[PDB]
């Protein structure tokens, strides 16, 4: 994986040695070159993963996440290049350096063969997001957003690391190419129960699980939108990678223990859909929708069937793209009106038609319109959860009503109706904004034609 | 009722107020050295007699 | 509109003697900034 | 203070520490400890202030009590053993008295009632000399007598030290009391692993010394002893805010910084002995330490506090102070993780 | 815990057995990382004293790089010497005591019993 | 062991409880400290004289010597308080609390 | 740099260099006492030299090109707008006074460094021990409030305890009517607004509380306005004084070495000027502070240290 | 802005846990969770005891 | 104090009531004396009578905590007839939490104490069952 | 008496007045044109269409088409010799040591 | 002549930079000589030439 890490660490001086007016152009161009270069990871076989070296490997699972990450960096760079025009040049380079370091830690996270390495850089990712959230926000509560985001996640994983070290004393190696053959069944005891809890709770917090989701809306209604997109789209996927790398070792005790987690996830996804039905802020509504989607992903990986794994990976990637572009929509609205209220700016279809079209496409892809990959993943998870038990479909069915009901309503009061009379600073569409929106939207439609590249490690 | 109060109460706020009270009670010392050496004496007496650490 | 910045109320919230003013630490003044805080009458008598 | 007399005093305290390091006799150990005491005493009284006199009186009384307990432990060991070699002790009560003496000398809880006032009443360089150089000789003595150390006593003192240090650091605005309680927490983290692998104790001591010296050098460079002045440092220089942010992130225990290097491997030498709940509890109290560290970082660097109009004058003069090896110690305190196996040089 | 090995002959950075080991090459990645650490330290000196960061004091940067590389090379030599000592004592004790560490007959999968738990 | 050993060590811990419980005067605590050292010296000298250890006979007196080398320091740590406060009461020594 | 503990170990004693000439002199009085040349008179025939009085832009003159800086970079205050409306809401008067006080601290530090380095007496004007009287006038017109005076007393208390009073202090006694007529014939239109109570309170606090503390720690000679133009009588009073008053005799080589170590580091001197006592008159907004700091960064000769600027004509920076 | 601040940010600071609030939170927080847990539990034991004895028709169920 | 805990664990659980209750009461009394001695050490009582009143208050509170905890564990294990079940200890922990809330005159403190030392009692019970060690002896 | 003297809060800067041809990148028109050309060339013309051509003609992902062909052989074997299509035993039932019951 | 005074760091001290260059060259030469001594002593100590 040295053919992508070295470009990132070599682009680091490029954003440090660039001129006073060509930082954005050079960084965007070279990040797009890295994004094209990243397509070589798809040399996948039906039996063996592409094991690059001793400490780097990438199966069919992590490759779409890597492609999403280093396609996501230029979108973040375009989405965060407006409000930082008055910011000092050294701090502009600091922000771009923070984004570059976050990408580097993310790509090193998904390809770490050893689980200790994966943990170490999986919360080396914690420093840049905390710095960006606390420094480049726009409200007072960002200070509180630096606490609840941090002291949740670490409190889930400082047990977990100990458990990982215990496996290093039990199996003798935490390598994932070894542990697929050296894995032993887990007996039923209180010690194995607490080992399962310690190995589960960190990524349960990082999804987030319902009850532990309080850090997600408080860290999204105030972030700079580069931070909002990286948090919603790719930073929540570390929990999914933790599931699909850890659940091999936790069999068969997971089957008769994950009942309250599934109950909490299902009823909390119902609750968060209902909370989306009665929200006043765009950012909080999108964050609670993300909570519902990650609760669905939690159920999908907890029932551990192959169809569920396909649906979980597809839903993860599709939800990441959709939530990132929804946050782009909300950022455009907050840029134009300087507020986050939903009822303030209404009837923008009368003034902005192309943003209305992007709103319509975002809302259609949010409620899993076929044949998009969101519908593919959601349908596969629906069938897998029906295979787990029958009555679950009832607990799905209401949600599939509610996940439509707000998804259009959040559109309608922002786009349809009589426009607000005392608002007159609604500028037309900047080409940068619509270029970013199309760069978000076109891959999401394109992946529907060829879904087999994002269908998990067992397609 | 649930998202804004009770889930916000059970995990983070109870812990924060518990650490608030504990840290208030720990560092309200008056700075007297007679009390400090009395504390050293009762510490030595607890370690020697009650705990029986010379077994 | 712009980024919020701390005002004098936040800075004077951080300006106490202790972080959390309890019932005892009310007369605790902050320390100084520069870290700086009967001759015997004898009678040579007549005798 | 006279420079020649100050140099003689520094040579005396380093000579006392070296005497404790190199001697194979208990009397020479106590002589080196007495020289250490008598040479560090005037370091605190360089400014001739009543606060310095109060701190010196408290330090002298506590270390004198520790020295007398150490002498009684030595005499008990002599009477039950008949020799003077610095090795395992031949009595549990002598082990008790020496452990209490070394805990009093180190400042480990519940004998932590002298470190914050002593650190607060003295200047920054004297605090550096105290909190760095006084944590070498008792660690050497505990390294020598670890066969005879009672397990329950040292583990209870360690967990009490970490909990008390975190709870103390949660409620202090002064920088020096924050340093003292952080030193207690690091002391507990360092002495919890003493009986399992003393190389981990030495490694954590080295990293703690490097980080604490880095922070005290930054405080000396900014000439700040309060949280508000530390916040006001943003207008004088942004680079100072960057280094205080990265260093105080390093002492929190975050990867990929160097402060995650010792503590994590402490667990690596405590899960091998099947001690599971103790590193979890100490990690939770490390999260408490990280919480007050995070509050301090919010004060100094991540939010720029309002300043005054006088500091413009300070913009016309560069910092002419002598920062002793500041970039090297900052780099060693921040990015020592990829050189983790270098601890094998301490065997 | 290697103190017994450092018991007879003390305060030796590199003993006579350390010369029989292959020294680290100058193209070792760890040495390059330590050189990068020295370069970053020189950059920090150019930053904190209000100097230009990339041109001022090339002699200081070269001195920092050389000193960091020197101490890193010697520390890496001590590290690999200690690890070789660890493995050699390992193999010596595992030759020395075969009664307390017997052999294992690795069975095939055609006869070892395993319990299959269905996922449904 | 014996009897005089018991008496001397009990004198040591009696003087320790005297030092560890103050009575509002620094120099009285210094006297108790020198009493603890007196018990230490007496115990060490008696232990040597019982065990015929000739060459260790330097250690008691030197121990004694070093004690004076700190005890005067305690006296040197008294008048400085008397150079700031009128008296030397320890309950007046509570300035270091903020 | 140039001096340190190694130099004192090497043998650099400051008491070797101070002969009978090394007398620290400051001349202070009313607004237009006529001392403006008189102190300079003591410069031009006693083998001494006299820096001008510490103005708003003295630090801008002693560092950099020597060209005084604009108001936004240094001071952010105006003496003329203070003279027009001294009861302004933004507290421009206190800002001007505080900048003048910091300028006086820097001036006294430079003079003491020159005295302890070359052994030459330096003539000054309105030293740091004689500025607070102006603020007392500022308190007796209703111009500033109680909290700002408390802040000034805190600042002076924490910055003056490390220094020494001068050798002699020269006062020129001018009546209020004479100096008022002099002000009216100055001709500058921005100083036509001085009230009589200003000078009356200046003289009242000058004679009431300043004399019974300055007369013990130093030597003060109360002159008169018509004899202030007589230079020969003043210089004959200077040469035939007994140097026995003040702490100038019980100061050995180590005390003056500590004084020189404190003085020659200017940020050590100016460290306690900006104490974190929060006042509405002095506190500057964070956005404004960042903008002003970035504006001062792009000024020529201020982006880097004093000898590391390629935009001013410095060579061999890569070897420095 | 007053209404949007009163909707979310001004709920906890003027909250006092009494019998009514705690009773409502316990009724609406752990009730449906317990109900769904028990329903899904007994469904799982019924399905498992049907499938181990061969009574559940799984003739064509090969995708899971 | 090494014999109080062992004598607490020397009797089978849920078999006899008053001896286990008095053992837990004695452990609580020792803890109360320790914490009251520390409280009168660092914090000066205004008088001798107020100091011994504080000592008696802490002793009574901790003795009631231990007695009710041991009692509730005893009748819980007797009624459910399950000696190897930590749910009895969780019920006893909530009983102790209600006791702490009653003696301190609070309710939210009572519920938080229910949760906290119920979890602590459960952790003690599976520590006894699974043989966990708080202070593990050195092996490697 | 005004507290913490601060510049007035700046208004929302508008971009279509000083430059009606601006694409929302910066103020210099050449910088805007170059940034627009760079993103529209290296984001759409370079990654989308060439990435689509790459993943359309990707060489037999996970040998899936190969999974047909060998299977197309295998039944062609066992439908010509009377063998069953697939067997209930994944491995050889004669090469397993059954544990005792 | 920009600055009003002569800054101490406004002139290149040739002795200091010469000593720094000489120390760096000495350290490098000692490093390569030590590496050569180690590598041929390694080939001598095992005979792997
Ligand atoms: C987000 C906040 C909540 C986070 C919750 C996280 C999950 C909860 C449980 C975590 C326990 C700690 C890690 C244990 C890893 C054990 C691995 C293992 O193999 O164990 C077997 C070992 C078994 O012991 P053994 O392996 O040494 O014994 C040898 C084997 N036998 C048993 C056969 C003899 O388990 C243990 O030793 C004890 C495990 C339980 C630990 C209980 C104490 C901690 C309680 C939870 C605290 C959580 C943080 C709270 C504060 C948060 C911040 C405010
Ligand atoms: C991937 C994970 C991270 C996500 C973010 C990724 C960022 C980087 C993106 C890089 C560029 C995009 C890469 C993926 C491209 C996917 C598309 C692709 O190439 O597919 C290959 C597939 C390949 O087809 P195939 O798989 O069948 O071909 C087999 C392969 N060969 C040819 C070798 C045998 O292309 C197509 O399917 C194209 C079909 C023809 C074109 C469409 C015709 C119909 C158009 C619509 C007509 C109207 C219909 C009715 C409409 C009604 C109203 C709605
Ligand atoms: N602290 C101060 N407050 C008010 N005015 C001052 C202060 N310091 C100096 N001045 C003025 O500075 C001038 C001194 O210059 P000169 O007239 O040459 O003596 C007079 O106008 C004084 O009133």
């Amino acid at each position: 994986m040295l053919k992508y890490i070295i470009p990132t660490m070599m682009l680091m001086p490029l954003t440090w040695l660039s001129k006073n007016s060509m930082i954005w152009i050079n960084t965007t161009l070279h990040s797009l070159l890295i994004s094209l270069t990243s397509l070589l990871l798809l040399n996948q076989f039906g039996d063996n993963s592409l094991n690059f070296s001793l400490t780097f490997f990438s199966d069919s699972l992590s490759t779409p996440l890597l492609i999403l990450t280093m396609w996501l960096l230029p979108l973040m760079l375009m989405a965060s290049q407006h409000h930082l025009s008055k910011e000092n040049l050294a701090r502009k380079k600091l922000f771009i350096s923070m984004l570059i370091l976050l990408q580097l830690f993310l790509i090193m996270t998904f390809t770490a063969t050893e689980l200790i390495f994966f943990y170490i850089m999986f919360e080396a990712t914690l420093v840049p997001t905390l710095i960006i959230i606390t420094r480049w926000g726009n409200q007072t509560e960002r200070l509180n957003a630096g606490l609840y985001f941090l002291f949740y996640t670490l409190a889930g994983s400082l047990p977990l690391l100990v458990a990982l070290i215990y496996i290093q004393n039990t199996m003798g190696s935490l390598n994932f190419l070894i542990l697929q053959y050296w894995v032993q069944p887990m007996p039923n005891s209180w010690s194995n129960t607490f080992m399962w809890l310690a190995c589960m709770m960190a990524f349960m917090v990082k999804m987030p699980l319902y009850g532990l989701h309080l850090w997600l809306p408080k860290a999204h209604v105030e972030a700079p939108i580069a931070g909002s997109m990286v948090l919603a789209a790719i930073l929540l996927k570390l929990g999914g990678y933790g599931m699909m790398r850890i659940t091999l070792l936790l069999n068969p005790i997971t089957d008769f223990m994950a009942y309250p987690f599934i109950m909490l996830s299902l009823w909390g996804m119902i609750m968060t859909s209902s909370i989306c039905l009665r929200q006043t802020d765009l950012k909080s509504l999108i964050a609670y929708s993300s909570v519902s989607h990650m609760a669905l992903v939690i159920v999908a990986i907890l029932i551990q069937t192959p169809w569920s794994y396909m649906g979980a990976t597809a839903l993860m990637i599709a939800h990441g793209l959709t939530s990132s572009m929804l946050f782009c929509l909300a950022n455009s609205n907050y840029e134009r009106v300087h507020s986050r209220t939903m009822i303030l700016a209404r009837g923008l279809q009368t003034l902005l038609p192309l943003m209305a079209a992007w709103w319509l496409l975002a809302s259609l892809t949010n409620l899993a319109l076929p044949p998009s990959i969101n519908l593919i993943g959601e349908l596969f998870v629906v069938m897998s959860t029906f295979s787990w038990s029958n009555i679950t479909i009832i607990l799905m069915g209401l949600n599939m009503v509610i996940t439509a009901l707000y998804s259009l309503y959040m559109l309608i009061t922002t786009q349809r109706g009589k426009h607000t009379h005392h608002i007159n600073n609604i500028l037309p569409s900047f080409t940068r904004e619509n270029a970013l929106m199309s760069l978000h939207m076109l891959p999401l439609l394109l992946l529907s034609l060829n879904p087999k590249i994002i269908l998990g490690p067992l397609y | 009722l649930l998202d804004l109060i009770w889930l916000e109460t059970i995990l983070p706020k109870t812990i924060s107020l518990a650490q608030m009270k504990m840290s208030t009670t720990i560092t309200s010392q008056k700075g007297l050295i007679k009390l400090y050496f009395l504390s050293f004496l009762i510490t030595i007496l607890i370690s020697t007699t009650l705990l029986n650490f010379h077994e | 509109a712009r980024q919020w910045q701390p005002d004098v109320e936040w800075a004077e919230q951080y300006g106490g003697a202790v972080m959390y003013p309890t019932k005892e630490t009310a007369h605790w003044k902050p320390p100084p900034w520069n870290d700086v805080d009967s001759n015997l009458t004898l009678n040579f008598g007549p005798q | 203070m006279n420079p020649i007399i100050l140099i003689i005093i520094l040579m005396t305290v380093m000579l006392g520490t070296i005497i404790v390091m190199i001697s194979t006799h208990w009397l020479l150990i106590w002589i080196g400890f007495e020289m250490n005491m008598l040479a560090i005493i005037p370091i605190m009284m360089k400014k001739h202030n009543p606060r310095a006199t109060e701190a010196s009186t408290k330090y002298f009384l506590t270390q004198s009590t520790a020295s007398m307990l150490l002498m009684m432990a030595i005499i008990i060991n002599l009477m039950f053993s008949g020799q003077w070699t610095v090795m395992k002790l031949f009595n549990p009560m002598a082990s008790m008295l020496m452990t209490m003496a070394l805990a009093m000398k180190l400042g480990m809880a519940p004998f932590h009632f002298w470190v914050p006032e002593v650190t607060q009443g003295i200047p920054l360089s004297s605090g550096l000399i105290l909190l760095t150089w006084q944590k070498l000789a008792p660690m050497s003595v505990l390294y020598q007598i670890l066969p005879s150390i009672n397990l329950d006593l040292i583990l209870t003192l360690s967990i009490l030290s970490i909990t008390i240090g975190g709870w103390g650091g949660l409620n202090q605005t002064q920088l020096r009391k924050i340093m003292a309680y952080s030193s207690i927490a690091h002391m507990g983290w360092m002495t919890a692993v003493l009986l399992y692998n003393p190389t981990m104790t030495l490694l954590n001591l080295i990293i703690y010394i490097i980080m604490t010296s880095t922070m005290f050098t930054l405080f000396m460079a900014n000439s700040t002893t309060t949280t508000l002045s530390l916040s006001h440092t943003w207008n004088k220089a942004p680079i100072m805010t960057i280094l205080v942010l990265i260093t105080l992130l390093s002492m929190g225990g975050l990867p990929p910084l160097s402060g995650f290097m010792p503590k994590w491997m402490i667990i690596q030498e405590m899960t091998k002995n099947d001690s599971i709940i103790l590193p979890t509890l100490m990690a939770i109290t490390a999260l408490l330490n990280l919480y007050f560290y995070m509050r301090l970082t919010y004060s100094t660097a991540l939010t720029m506090f309002p300043s005054t109009n006088n500091m413009k004058m300070k913009w016309q003069f560069p910092t002419t102070k002598r920062m002793t090896l500041l970039p090297t110690m900052t780099v060693l305190s921040t990015m020592l993780l990829p050189l983790t196996p270098i601890l094998s040089i301490l065997e | 815990m290697m103190t017994g090995r450092q018991a007879r002959a003390p305060l030796q950075f590199l003993p006579d057995e350390a010369r029989s080991l292959p020294p680290p090459k100058l193209t070792d990645p760890r040495l390059a990382y330590i050189g990068f650490l020295g370069y970053c330290s020189g950059l920090i000196d150019n930053a904190i004293r209000r100097r230009p960061v990339l041109s001022a004091g090339l002699h200081r940067q070269f001195l920092y790089i050389t000193s960091f590389v020197f101490v890193g090379y010697y520390l890496l030599k001590r590290q690999d010497y200690m690890y070789a000592v660890r493995d050699h004592d390992m193999f010596s004790y595992i030759k020395s005591h075969p009664e307390d560490f017997p052999e294992k007959d690795k069975k095939t999968y055609r006869e070892v019993f395993e319990e299959f738990h269905p996922v449904r | 062991m014996s009897l005089v050993y018991m008496n001397i060590m009990m004198a040591f811990t009696v003087s320790l409880t005297g030092l560890l419980m103050y009575r509002s005067h620094l120099m009285s605590s210094l006297l108790c400290l020198e009493g603890m050292m007196l018990s230490l010296f007496i115990l060490a000298t008696l232990m040597i004289l019982n065990s015929h250890f000739t060459l260790a006979s330097m250690m008691p007196i030197i121990l004694l010597v070093f004690a004076a080398c700190e005890a005067a320091l305690g006296l040197s740590l008294l008048v400085m308080v008397s150079n700031t406060y009128g008296t030397d009461y320890v309950q007046n020594l509570n300035l270091l609390q903020c | 740099l140039q001096y340190g503990p190694l130099a004192y170990i090497l043998g650099e004693k400051t008491t070797k260099k101070m002969t009978e000439n090394s007398k620290l002199i400051t001349v202070d009085g009313n607004i237009c006492s006529g001392k403006s040349k008189l102190a300079k008179e003591v410069a031009e025939k006693l083998g001494l030299k006299h820096f001008p009085e510490a103005g708003i832009h003295y630090a801008d003159s002693t560092t950099g090109d020597g060209k005084p800086l604009p108001v936004r970079f240094s001071g952010n205050c105006s003496l003329e707008k203070f003279y027009d409306d001294p009861k302004s809401n933004d507290g421009n008067s206190y800002r001007l006074q505080a900048w003048l006080y910091a300028s006086r601290l820097l001036q006294y530090a430079d003079a003491l460094e020159h005295l302890l380095s070359t052994g030459q007496g330096v003539v000054l004007e309105r030293s740091i021990y004689s500025d607070f009287v102006f603020l007392e006038a500022m308190y007796r017109q209703g111009f500033i409030r109680k909290q700002c005076v408390d802040h000034y007393n805190q600042v002076k208390k924490v910055t003056v305890c490390e220094y020494l009073p001068p050798h002699v202090v020269i006062y020129v006694d001018v009546p209020v009517s004479e100096v008022q007529s002099r002000i009216q014939k100055k001709g500058n239109p921005h100083e036509m607004k001085i009230t009589s109570a200003y000078l009356q309170d200046i003289e009242n606090v000058y004679k009431g509380t300043f004399l019974p503390e300055m007369s013990e720690k130093c030597e003060v000679l109360q002159y008169s306005a018509w004899e202030a133009e007589d230079a020969e009588k003043v210089v004959e009073d200077i040469q035939y004084l007994k140097y026995d008053k003040g702490p100038w005799l019980d100061q050995d080589d180590r005390k003056l070495h500590n004084l020189r170590m404190l003085v020659q580091d200017k940020l050590e001197v100016l460290n306690y000027t900006s104490i974190p006592v929060f006042l509405p008159e002095v506190t500057i907004g964070a956005h404004q502070s960042d903008r002003v700091f970035q504006e001062f960064t792009e000024l020529p000769g201020r982006k880097y240290r004093a000898g590391y600027n390629e935009d001013v004509g410095d060579k061999w920076i890569w070897l420095k | 802005i007053r209404w949007t601040c009163a909707r979310s940010a001004n709920v906890y600071p003027n909250f006092r846990p009494n019998t009514k609030t705690s009773l409502l939170g316990a009724l609406f927080g752990i009730g449906p969770l317990i109900f769904w847990y028990y329903v899904f539990k007994t469904d799982r034991d019924r399905k498992e005891k049907l499938i181990q004895e061969g009574k559940l028709d799984r003739t064509f169920n090969i995708s899971y | 104090a090494k014999t109080l805990l062992h004598q607490y664990w020397d009797i089978p659980e849920g078999t006899e009531c008053h001896r286990k209750t008095y053992a837990a009461t004695s452990i609580g009394g020792a803890s109360g004396l320790v914490v009251s001695a520390y409280s009168v050490a660092l914090k000066t009582p205004t008088s001798f009578l107020e100091g011994v009143a504080r000592t008696g208050r802490y002793t009574f509170t901790a003795a009631a905590i231990g007695a009710i905890f041991g009692l509730t564990s005893c009748i819980s294990a007797q009624v459910r007839e399950k000696p190897d079940d930590p749910l009895n200890y969780l019920i006893g922990g909530c009983a102790g939490g209600l006791t702490l809330g009653a003696r301190t005159r609070s309710y939210g403190i009572g519920a938080a104490a229910c949760a906290y030392m119920g979890l602590t009692a459960a952790l003690v019970k599976m520590g006894q069952l699974e043989g966990w060690k708080v202070f593990a002896e050195p092996k490697v | 008496t005004l507290r913490w003297q601060e510049d007035p809060e700046p208004e929302d800067e508008n971009l279509y007045e000083k430059n009606p041809d601006s694409h929302g990148y910066d103020k210099d028109p050449a910088v805007d044109v170059w940034n627009m050309r760079v993103v529209f060339f290296f984001g759409f013309s370079i990654v989308l269409v060439l990435g689509s051509t790459f993943v359309a003609y990707l060489p037999d992902y996970r040998m899936q088409e190969w999974a047909r062909r060998e299977a197309e052989r295998l039944v062609k074997y066992r439908e010509a010799h009377g063998l069953p299509l697939m067997e209930s035993n994944c491995f050889d039932p004669s090469k397993i040591q059954l544990p005792e019951d | 002549k920009f600055y009003i005074q002569e800054p101490p760091h406004g002139s290149p001290n040739w002795l200091k930079v010469g000593l720094t260059l000489g120390t760096s060259a000495f350290l490098w030469i000692y490093l390569i000589k030590q590496h050569n001594e180690d590598v041929l002593e390694y080939k001598r100590r095992n005979g792997l030439e």
